[PDB]
């Protein structure tokens, strides 16, 4: 395409056009307008063009897809749309994307979106780190409040720091920088703004340049590392490349000139030796181009494409229709789409029976819903070559009918053609071929006939509890004569402005007079509270445009009722009347004419909430803690002596007790979370967590304290308990464990606690109370009833065609568990309990088996908790079907992500050829073992972690190896406190040396944690490399979010230093 | 008997818990109780309260009076400052009448226990410097006072016996009327036959009630001129060594009680007003209440703004 052309389709995207817009939440599509914006680049939709009510940063859009192929088009409302029109979008950093489905007015309009959505796509990928910065400080503007202004005030800003996860010390210094950067009256301009924020981060993390002269090597620093800006000279620059980064392409000056032009990306600065600020310096180090990542990995190896298939390690996943847990979460296809995109190539259907025929896909036994078979495959096709070309392989569980596979195996064929792997591509080879060999070409992974050619009950059900008196819904499962159960599923007095018993005028005058002063100072803002001195009439103590001054609200009797009047000028009923007509319309006096503005809240209104107590000592409150067995149980109490507050709860069966400060009319909880009011806080941690997992769900007050006391014995879960875990056929989802002989299941005919179908625990012990599980269906409850009451007590199953289908991959159990023999066609599908114990007892021999033969693993139904295993030593050994979760995100998961980055994310990597020799051994012994390169790693500073909850971070890093138990070694760096924007880790501690045994897999794991109220670590973002793609030098590391998507900005800088040992 | 029940006023017998008897007329009882759960909201707050009920020898008459009662009460509706019916507990037991309780009674001897030193006719040890009425404090008692009657003449209601003793003093010192509504027949009550058993009250009665038993707003009017006067004489009785026997020709030749020793001319001037003659030349109740508001703002001496 030409450029004057894109001139015309990015300023259309820009001027955007009503677009009609879909989502799962509205039945009813709304036309809403869609229009880019560079600034921001965020393709935002709105009604009123002041503001912009979606978001949608265009650098998670991961890809756009025309048609109405997306989950959001099934309300029957874009069939009135043509198909070219509609399209979808997909986006976020979640294994569901989030989707965005628009239907266009007119087909040109649609290609035209599309191409510019791409382009913007592409562009925004190669953008400069200094450009998106811009960007993302653009969007902290166009946050701080929806009017998309270009300017930021004293507060905005103050209010913003915790935005940017930054602390402000004493907000004193903070006026000294806004004198420094010149801005003034407590206003900014946009650039203003930028200004002070790279100051704030260069006098902030300055220390890091200071280290970087350090001494005894090349000069790439002078002394002019004060905040002073100095230029890096390109000359200079590339010293420094082809010194400390050691970049071979850095040896040609135009390459370095090059990037210079790219990363600055300033037409001003056209002179012949662009230089970079020392500033600009510190972007660079913290910015993408400098990552540890090497580049050239990235362009997907051709030549290392040539081995036998049995020579890769594959991108396999493990039931991937799973959005979240095995059990009860939604199955779409759009699962399968992300997991293909993201470079796996090899996938699982778990097909069961058809409902009218055509199969479904469907966790055995289960409540995960059902998706129709079609569409699985029609979505494989579209996006199974599109991001990497190479051989798939779908896996089929098969476990339909004889007419459901022949179904399923014409659909295969009709829909693939020659995508389709039909016949042998080398029929007289006796080896699996190359992945070349083998490229836009399906493998289907499915048990054949056999040599001669002849081949628990679980639901979500109801909780009565007397302590909560409400039916929750909890996941239920029977198995080994017991019973498992998981967590949940799931007007004058009572408004802000009226205050009640105010101690005096004087009170209420000096209340609204640090309410003000705090911030929001406003002009004739007002305070309702009670005269001590004029009887029946309220009073609207109103501060006086930089005063303060008090008239009460008059009151008279009219019609019998309550006139709560006012000078006669204005009359009301309902407080809200006067109070509005008096904010919006000034009310008039002979000396003034002004509104209200503040309808401040009550100073204590968490006395009228019961949760709350008075005056409770420490001991009492443990008391009444021990006493409650809830955990979720949670309580707040005034500490004694002491303005501060306290609040109590048990978790783990543990009490806990935290205390709450107070700065201003703010609580402060630990020492970076602020929230105006107790009842704010309890509300907020109500719906996130605090301690560990939990989240404060049950108040803790003496109505409710009796009927504690009234029955206090729940059953309870009780690496004894992680064996436990284990057993159970819930796993790590089992929160309540209950041996069923121990009851003598009665089924409650008209059930009881207002719901219709109930059954009777009634224990063997008459003492113990009973449970009453409830269904929702009455055939529900009889096939429960009897299954507790027995508890207290040519072809065979394939189709023909489709194990004709089957070419390579066969499924052979005949050897059992022995490997002899292996053949090329064969899979093994192994457990991680069978394969671990095979790969303690006979490694040598599964080496050998899997240099000709194809080993698959899928990790055990006990993890219903889609919690990926360990399977590092399963590569080390070379399995070849490491099928994990994609839906998860733990430590072995981006494990995961790390190894099958490499090859440009095509899903293969071939096994160094080493480990493929005869001589050498998987697993060697402590005196074979001889470290092969040592590693130095100096962590020093980061950019913009995320903010996970209301507290703002202290963080701290670790990096550790991981690999093999002798590869294994951690490296914690010392946590600071409150900052989270622009932390500087020691600049004095030392540098960390790694051996490595096996650099040719093993695994370097940056991961960044917060220091919790309670001293914590918890997850804030990762970085997961193959040790062969790290670069050396100073780089940053690039940080990611649990699911394998990187954060804008969010950088470690570290110093890396690879050492071969000679 | 058998009484209808109305589901807005019916509260459980069983949440409300009888307590030590506050005052006994000559048919009824009230006693202090404490009612759970008279918030529908709040199902265990506890609130003091009036609980009426006849006594054991009562009489069907009476039982149709208090029905009354209770219906007047409910007709009337709610005002701060007269007694608000809060319930009634009618079915499975004697019919109990819940309205609000008055912890300072009423208001004559709530008067009487702060007259300053050297006014009181015995030593009162419960003399608290801190409680002390001002003038303001007499104003603003009479205008809550008169802000009742307006409401229960908007109600077309005439309390009869507006009296100091006919009005209460709750913690809050906001006066309430009580014995409001009280349809009581006017077929025979001796003049000669002292309260608690019958005597009318003839030191608060208009000459038009006096003699033709007429009773009117305007006589309210009178009586709470009465109730002027007793308030700034701090309670006092009504014509002071005046005989019943000799009220007549007292009234009958115009005689009216003279100025409160520590009472103003204008306050004075209404109580004048309030024992004119000729009913329809006294002033109403409505005018009573916005002149009370005028001296109480002028009293308060606290600035606000003219709007």
């Amino acid at each position: 395409l030409a450029e004057y052309e894109k001139s015309q389709i990015k300023r259309a995207l820009e001027l955007g056009t009503v677009m009609t817009v879909f989502s799962f939440r509205k039945s009813t599509p709304e036309r809403r307008t869609v229009q880019v914006i560079m600034e921001t680049r965020q393709v935002a939709w709105s009604k009123t063009a002041d503001k912009i009510e979606g978001f949608l940063d265009i650098m998670e859009i991961k890809e756009i897809r025309p048609g109405k192929n997306s989950k959001d088009f099934e309300r029957a409302k874009a069939v009135r749309q043509k198909e070219d029109c509609c399209f979808t979008i997909l986006y976020g950093t979640q294994f569901v994307l989030s989707t965005l489905s628009l239907a266009a007015d007119s087909k040109e309009d649609a290609v035209n979106w599309l191409s510019g959505l791409k382009i913007l796509h592409q562009e925004a990928m190669n953008a400069s780190t200094p450009t998106i910065i811009e960007s993302w400080l653009r969007k902290q503007i166009y946050s701080v409040d929806q009017t998309r202004r270009n300017s930021i005030s004293l507060r905005e800003l103050k209010t913003i720091l915790p935005l940017i996860n930054f602390k402000v010390s004493s907000a004193k210094f903070l006026k000294d920088k806004f004198v420094e950067i010149g801005a003034h009256k407590d206003e900014l301009s946009f650039e203003q703004f930028h200004l002070f924020y790279k100051k704030l981060m260069f006098e902030q993390q300055k220390s890091i340049l200071d280290e970087f002269k350090k001494d005894s090597s090349v000069f790439i620093l002078g002394n002019t590392d004060r905040p002073d800006a100095s230029a890096v000279y390109l000359h200079d620059f590339q010293r420094f490349l082809i010194h400390e980064q050691q970049e071979h392409w850095a040896q040609d000056l135009n390459k370095v000139r090059e990037r210079m032009t790219k990363f600055i990306d300033d037409t001003m600065r056209e002179t012949a030796e662009p230089f970079l600020f020392v500033d600009e310096f510190l972007t660079y180090l913290f910015s993408r181009e400098n990552s540890i990542w090497d580049e050239k990995y990235d362009a997907v190896d051709m030549q290392d494409m040539n081995n036998p298939l049995s020579h890769y390690w594959i991108s396999s996943s493990h039931n991937t229709y799973l959005t979240g847990d095995q059990l009860r979460s939604e199955s779409s296809p759009e699962a399968y789409i992300r997991c293909l995109r993201m470079g796996c190539r090899c996938i699982e259907l778990d097909c069961w029976d058809g409902p009218d025929g055509k199969p479904v896909i469907y966790h055995g036994w289960t409540r995960t819903t059902k998706i129709k078979f079609d569409d699985v495959v029609q979505a494989i096709k579209d996006h199974a070559f599109v991001t990497s070309s190479f051989p798939v392989i779908l896996s089929i569980e098969e476990h339909c009918s004889v007419e459901q596979q022949r179904h399923m195996a014409k659909a295969f064929k009709e829909v693939f053609g020659d995508l389709l792997l039909t016949k042998p591509t080398e029929a007289s080879a006796d080896q699996l071929p190359s992945p070349s060999q083998l490229r836009e070409k399906i493998i289907i992974k499915h048990k054949k006939l056999g040599p001669r050619g002849d081949v628990k009950q679980q639901g979500e059900l109801y909780m009565w509890d007397s302590i909560d008196q409400k039916w929750t819904r909890h996941y239920c499962a029977i198995a080994d004569a017991k019973l498992s159960f998981s967590d949940d599923i799931e007007l004058h007095f009572g408004e802000k402005w009226f205050h009640k018993k105010v101690e005096k005028r004087t009170s209420a005058e000096k209340l609204l007079q640090e309410y003000c002063m705090e911030t929001g100072g406003k002009d004739g803002t007002f305070l309702v509270r009670e005269s001590e001195t004029f009887p029946n009439d309220y009073t609207l103590s109103f501060w006086r445009s930089g005063r303060v001054q008090h008239c009460r609200i008059r009151s008279t009797m009219e019609g019998g009722t309550l006139k709560y009047y006012l000078t006669d000028n204005l009359t009301f009923s309902s407080i809200y009347a006067l109070i509005q007509h008096y904010r919006e319309t000034h009310l008039r006096c002979a000396e003034f004419e002004l509104r209200l503005t503040d309808p401040v809240p009550n100073p204590n209104p968490h006395e009228s909430k019961p949760w709350y107590y008075d005056s409770l000592s420490r001991g009492e409150a443990e008391d009444m803690l021990m006493r409650i067995p809830r955990d979720g149980a949670f309580l707040i109490r005034k500490r004694e002596g002491s303005d501060s507050y306290a609040i109590t709860f048990r978790a783990r069966g543990k009490v806990k007790h935290c205390r709450i400060n107070r700065d201003g009319r703010h609580f402060v909880l630990g020492t970076s979370a602020y929230f105006e009011s107790l009842v704010e806080l309890v509300s907020y941690y109500e719906k996130h967590s605090l301690y560990r997992k939990m989240r404060l769900r049950y108040p803790v007050t003496p109505e409710l304290l009796e009927r504690y006391n009234m029955e206090r014995d729940i059953n309870s879960l009780y690496e004894l308990e992680k064996q436990i875990i284990e057993d159970n056929p819930l796993g790590s989802l089992c929160r309540g464990i209950l041996d069923l002989n121990t009851y003598n299941v009665v089924k409650a005919p008209q059930g009881k606690n207002q719901k219709s179908f109930v059954f009777i625990l009634e224990p063997k012990q008459q003492g113990d109370p009973p449970v009453e599980f409830a269904t929702d269906r009455v055939e529900e409850l009889f096939e429960w009833f009897q299954s507790i009451r027995e508890i207290t007590w040519k072809n065979q199953s394939i189709a023909i065609e489709l194990s004709d289908l089957v070419v390579y991959c066969k499924p052979t159990s005949k050897t059992k568990d022995n490997l002899e023999n292996p053949d090329f066609r064969e899979i093994r599908s192994f457990v991680e309990t069978k394969a671990d114990s095979i790969i303690r007892q006979k490694p040598v021999d599964l080496l050998k088996y899997n240099q000709k033969g194809l080993t698959r693993v899928y990790p055990k139904g006990q993890r219903v908790d889609s919690s990926n295993y360990d399977p590092f030593r399963l590569w080390l050994c070379g399995s070849q079907m490491v099928a994990l979760n994609f839906q998860t995100a733990d430590k072995y998961m981006q494990m995961n992500h790390a190894l099958f980055s490499l090859n440009g994310r095509t899903g293969y990597v071939l096994q160094p050829e080493s480990m493929r020799t005869e001589k050498y051994d998987p697993m060697p012994p402590e005196s074979q073992r001889k470290i092969l390169m040592t590693l130095t790693v100096k962590v020093l500073g980061a950019r913009h972690l995320p903010k996970l909850g209301r507290s703002i971070a202290c963080p701290f890093v670790e990096v550790e190896i991981c690999g093999a138990e002798y590869d294994n070694n951690k490296f914690k760096t010392t946590v600071v406190n409150d900052n989270g924007l622009s932390p500087i880790w020691a600049p004095t501690q030392e540098k960390v040396t790694f051996e490595i045994y096996d650099p040719n897999l093993a695994f370097l794991r940056f991961v960044v944690y917060e220091e919790d109220m309670f001293s914590d670590p918890n997850f804030l973002a990762h970085a997961t490399y193959p040790i062969k793609a790290v670069k050396s030098g100073f780089r940053s590391v690039p940080l990611k979010n649990g699911y394998s998507e990187d954060i804008e900005l969010a950088s470690l800088l570290v110093f890396c230093e690879m050492r071969p040992v000679l | 008997y058998e009484l209808p029940e109305d589901p807005r006023w019916e509260l459980p017998r069983d949440r409300l818990v009888l307590g030590k008897p506050l005052g006994e007329g000559c048919f009824g009882q009230v006693v202090l109780a404490e009612a759970i759960g008279l918030d529908k909201d709040k199902p265990n707050r506890v609130t003091k309260v009036a609980v009426k009920m006849l006594k054991s020898d009562a009489t069907e008459k009476d039982l149709s009076d208090l029905i009354s009662e209770m219906e007047m009460m409910k007709m009337i509706g709610k005002h701060k400052n007269i007694i608000n019916l809060l319930g009634a507990c009618t079915q499975d037991g004697p019919l109990y009448v819940i309205v609000e309780y008055a912890s300072k009674g009423n208001l004559r001897e709530y008067l009487q226990a702060r007259r300053p030193p050297g006014l009181e006719y015995c030593y009162n040890p419960s003399h608290n410097p801190e409680e002390q009425l001002s003038s303001k404090d007499l104003v603003s008692c009479a205008y809550q006072v008169a802000r009742g009657m307006e409401y229960l003449a908007s109600k077309k209601c005439i309390h009869r016996d507006l009296a100091a003793r006919n009005v209460l003093v709750t913690e809050d010192n906001v006066m309430k009327i009580a014995d409001f509504g009280l349809a009581r027949d006017i077929h025979h009550i001796d003049y000669y036959k002292k309260t608690t058993n019958g005597r009318l009250p003839v030191k608060w009665m208009a000459p038009e009630a006096l003699f033709d038993r007429i009773y009117t707003h305007q006589s309210d009017v009178w009586s709470f001129g009465v109730l002027l006067w007793e308030i700034f004489t701090l309670g006092g009785s009504p014509y002071p060594g005046v005989p019943v026997e000799e009220l007549f020709k007292l009234l009958k030749e115009g005689h009216r009680m003279d100025k409160p020793s520590n009472c103003t001319n204008e306050l004075y001037m209404m109580m004048r007003d309030c024992w004119h003659a000729v009913p329809s030349q006294r002033p109403t109740f409505k005018q009573l209440v916005e002149d009370l508001d005028r001296i109480v703002a002028l009293t308060s001496n606290q600035e606000y703004l003219d709007l």
